[PDB]
Formats: structure tokens, C-alpha cells, sequence
């Protein structure tokens, strides 16, 4: 099957090389994955996968000039488990109300980007145990007061590995379970606020590997089972309640 | 060639199952591979990587979360397939 | 999962042209399996087919109308193994674009 720009193949569509700087609107509304991939789109426009109640996974893969994502792209999507942005060099902007209440979210994945914030999580609600995994984006330098809440009902989990992290404030994970949280590679980090985990279920698997730490908050840390910095640790230490 | 990685499929627990009552999992082999970073990618990528890999992983489609017998909720596949991997990095 | 002899692509962008090349790389089967028991505090692995240790060669590439021959290194597996994919040096994707991909044609 086929459409000039994108292939409807069987309800996985896939915009590659494309013709196209705005998603197309004549996408077929009974999809279950999209995918664009060396695409030429500067932005993903408001509401752009609005009308999807098939809607499963969105890949957005390798998008050289891609800049901007509008508000309200990921909205009722009740289906939706996987977000995947991969590899969009000048991807500086997403909007700070792009995500909207997917009770299906599973999975979000924001990598080799050039986003310099975290995502605004906090109306997602989230029905299920989700995986944030933000990676390799060179310029986050900073979490803030409540970053993850709001993002499930849930045990959370948190790759915040390999970014330009510096600085974490106080209750950045306040309102949130936290499952586990890899802060790993961000080798200019060398504080936490000793209120990081304020109002949280607390890192249950914690890694610090790779950063310039040298002592965790007094409180918070009393479910860690593990702790990865130089090697792993678990019955190695009794005061793994540090 | 088919030197020997079975399929990904259903499979019973042996420690949560039960005689008239198993619980199921997916286990199995996936295709993957990897590769030269094709040099168009690399330009897609603020952080240069000289190698490409895509993998597939063993994982359960569908599913029915049921408990068993010490009080541990667990999960009963119904359904495998070969998808996305979360846990195969660094 | 073992070392396969495939063809991958190598680009000049001045030139508008690719040039393929044969190497040695991985490709097969790995097991996995997924859980019906969640410790959170022992969560899961999967591992994938990807190199164990590698090595650089170069090769000779075309010029064209007003750019001479130049040099490119690639990377070449020598062994391979089900493992985690490298993050440090690897690209973790699910599809790439394939090894002989080329902007042109
Ligand atoms: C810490 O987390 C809670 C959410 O779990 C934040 O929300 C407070 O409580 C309810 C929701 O449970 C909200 O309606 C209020 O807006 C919040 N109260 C306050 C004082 O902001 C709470 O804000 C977070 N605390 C901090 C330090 O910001
Ligand atoms: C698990 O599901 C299978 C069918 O997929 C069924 O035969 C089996 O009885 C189920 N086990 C439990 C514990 O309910
Ligand atoms: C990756 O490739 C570049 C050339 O494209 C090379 O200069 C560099 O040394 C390589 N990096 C590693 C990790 O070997
Ligand atoms: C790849 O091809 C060469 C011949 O060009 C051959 O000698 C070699 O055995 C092949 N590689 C493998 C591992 O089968
Ligand atoms: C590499 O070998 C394969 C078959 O073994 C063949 O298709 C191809 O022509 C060879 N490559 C070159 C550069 O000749």
C-alpha cells in the first residue's frame, strides 16, 4: 500500500525521506504505529495525532531539521503505550503542555536530542508503571521542584542517564514512586539537595555511576536495595540507609 | 544458520505453576544485529556513535495478571512476540 | 548470533555517491525471556547480538569533478556475542537505516 510520501502499510505507517515539513492530516485514523523517520519536518504541529484511538506507538526517528513540538500533539490517545523521539539534532523546543493524559503511557523515550528542559510530565496520569528514559540530550542541565509528577499512579521509572545534569533541586521528585533513577554520566553533578527525595517513595535501585557525588541525602534513600557508583552495592553495606 | 536458539513462545512457569492450573511466560530467541553507523545517521545525532544496533526481544503481547498460592501477584502471557527491547543497554 | 559477512555503504557527501564495501559484522538469534514475577528491586535483562571486540580499517574512496580520492574508517567486528549493546559506543535503536544505506539513488 501506498500514498505518495508515506506508505500505509498494514496500519504501520511510515513517513521516511519525506516530502513533507507538516505532518500529514490524511493519515489513516485506525493506525496502530507511525513512524517518521530522515524526515524534513520542522515541527509537529498541534493536534497532530489527534483522532487516533488505535494509536499504539509513535516513532520519530533521525529528523535532521526537526524544532519545534506544538502543544497538545500527544492528547487522546487512549491506546497509546510507546513515544519514541530518537535523534533530532536541532530539536531545541517542546512545548510545555505536549503531553496530555495517556492513561496507556508505558514507555516515553527522548534521546540525542537538543531539548535543554526535561518534558512537562505532570498531566500525563498515567495509568500503568511507565519508563522515562531521557538520554544523551547534551543540554538538560537542571531538574526541578516537582519534574515527575503527575506522570503516573505508579512505580516510576527515571533513566535520566547521560545528559548535561548539574544541578537537581529540592523536591524534584516530590509526588512520585520512585522505582528506580539513573542519574549516571552526568559528570558535572556533584551535589543533591538533601530535600531531593522530599515527598517521594524514595530511589528503590539508584545510580549515581559516572558523577562527582560524594554523599546521598540523610532521608529518602530507606528502600535502596542497590546503589551503582564505582561497583554495586546491596549486602556489601548494612547502611544502605544512608 | 539455525544452530540452536528456539523460538520465542509460551512456556510454563515450573515455579509458579500448578497441575491443573499452569501460569505462562514468554521465553525464546529474537532476531538482531549490528552494524556501521550508515554516515547519513550520524548527522541526525548530537553524540557520535561509530556503531549501529537493532534488536528485537522476547515479550509478552498480552496478558492476565493472577495470583498464586504464598500471596505473589503474577503475570499469566497469553501471548509472545518478538518487540521492543527496554533493558539491553550499557 | 555470529560473525556474518555483510555489505555496508560508505558516503561522499561532495560526490553525491556511495561506494559499498564488504565486512564482517553480527547478525542471529539471542535468548530472552520475560518475567511474571517483578522484584523491583531485581528487575530484568535482555541481551542482544553485538560485538564482543572490534577493530578499524581504511579504505580508499573516489573522488569526482573538483574533490580527490579521500580516506574512510570503519568499524569491523572480530567477535561477537549476546550482551548488552554498548551504549557508550553503540547506537540502541530498534531499525537503523540498514549498513547499506545511501542518500543517493
Ligand atoms: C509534593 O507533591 C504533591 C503531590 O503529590 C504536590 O501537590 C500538593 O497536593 C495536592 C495534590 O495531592 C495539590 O492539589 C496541591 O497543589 C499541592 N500542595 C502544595 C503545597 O503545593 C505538592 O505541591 C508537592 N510539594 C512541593 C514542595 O511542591
Ligand atoms: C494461564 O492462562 C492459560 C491460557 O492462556 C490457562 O490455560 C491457565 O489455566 C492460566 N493459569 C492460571 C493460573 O489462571
Ligand atoms: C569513530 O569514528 C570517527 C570517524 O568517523 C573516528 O575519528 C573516531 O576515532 C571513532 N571513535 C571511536 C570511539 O573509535
Ligand atoms: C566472509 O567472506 C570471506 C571471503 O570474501 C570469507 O573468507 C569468510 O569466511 C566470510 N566470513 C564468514 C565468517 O563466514
Ligand atoms: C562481496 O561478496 C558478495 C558475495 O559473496 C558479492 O555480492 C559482492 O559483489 C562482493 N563485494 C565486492 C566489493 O565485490
Amino acid at each position: 500500500c501506498h500514498h505518495r510520501i508515506c506508505h500505509c502499510s498494514n496500519r504501520v505507517f511510515l513517513c521516511q525521506e519525506s516530502k513533507v515539513t507538516e505532518i500529514p492530516s490524511d493519515l489513516p485514523r485506525n493506525a496502530i504505529e507511525l513512524r517518521f523517520v530522515l524526515t524534513k519536518l520542522r515541527v509537529i504541529q498541534k493536534g497532530a495525532f489527534s483522532g487516533f484511538g488505535d494509536l499504539e506507538k509513535i516513532e520519530i526517528s533521525q529528523n535532521d531539521v526537526l524544532e519545534v513540538i506544538e502543544a497538545d500533539v500527544f492528547s487522546n490517545l487512549p491506546k497509546l503505550h510507546e513515544i519514541r523521539i530518537e535523534k533530532a539534532n536541532n530539536l531545541l523546543y517542546i512545548n510545555p503542555e505536549a503531553f496530555q493524559n495517556l492513561p496507556n503511557l508505558q514507555y516515553l523515550l527522548i534521546s540525542n536530542t537538543g531539548i535543554k528542559h526535561l518534558p512537562d510530565v505532570h498531566k500525563i496520569h498515567s495509568l500503568q508503571k511507565v519508563l522515562l528514559d531521557i538520554q544523551d540530550n547534551i543540554n538538560i542541565h537542571t531538574i526541578e521542584r516537582n519534574s515527575f509528577v503527575g506522570l503516573s499512579f505508579e512505580s516510576v521509572i527515571l533513566w535520566l542517564n547521560k545528559n548535561g545534569i548539574q544541578e537537581i533541586h529540592n523536591c524534584a521528585f516530590n509526588g512520585t514512586q520512585l522505582d528506580e533513577l539513573n542519574l549516571s554520566d552526568n559528570n558535572n553533578l556533584e551535589e543533591l539537595p538533601n530535600d531531593v527525595f522530599h515527598g517521594a517513595s524514595g530511589p528503590v535501585i539508584l545510580d549515581i555511576s559516572r558523577t562527582r557525588i560524594h554523599s546521598l541525602p540523610s532521608y529518602g534513600l530507606e528502600n535502596l536495595k542497590k546503589l551503582r557508583a564505582r561497583s554495586t552495592y546491596n549486602l556489601k553495606k548494612l547502611p544502605t540507609l544512608e | 544458520d539455525v544452530q540452536d536458539c528456539p523460538e520465542c513462545t509460551l512456556q510454563e512457569n515450573p515455579f509458579f505453576s500448578q497441575p491443573g492450573a499452569p501460569i505462562l511466560q514468554c521465553m525464546g530467541c529474537c532476531f538482531s544485529r549490528a552494524y556501521p553507523t550508515p554516515l547519513r545517521s550520524k548527522k541526525t545525532m548530537l553524540v557520535q556513535k561509530n556503531v549501529t544496533s537493532e534488536s528485537t526481544c522476547c515479550v509478552a503481547k498480552s496478558y492476565n495478571r493472577v495470583t498464586v498460592m504464598g500471596g505473589f501477584k503474577v503475570e499469566n502471557h497469553t501471548a509472545c512476540h518478538c518487540s521492543t527491547c527496554y533493558y539491553h543497554k550499557s | 548470533c555470529e560473525l556474518t559477512n555483510i555489505t555496508i555503504a560508505i558516503e561522499k557527501e561532495e560526490c553525491r555517491f556511495c561506494i559499498s564495501i564488504n565486512t564482517t559484522w553480527c547478525a542471529g538469534y539471542c535468548y530472552t525471556r520475560d518475567l511474571v514475577y517483578k522484584d523491583p528491586a531485581r528487575p530484568k535483562i535482555q541481551k542482544t547480538c553485538t560485538f564482543k571486540e572490534l577493530v578499524y580499517e581504511t579504505v580508499r574512496v573516489p573522488g569526482c569533478a573538483h574533490h580527490a580520492d579521500s580516506l574512510y574508517t570503519y568499524p569491523v567486528a572480530t567477535q561477537c556475542h549476546c550482551g548488552k549493546c554498548d551504549s557508550d559506543s553503540t547506537d540502541c535503536t530498534v531499525r537503523g537505516l540498514g549498513p547499506s544505506y545511501c542518500s543517493f539513488g
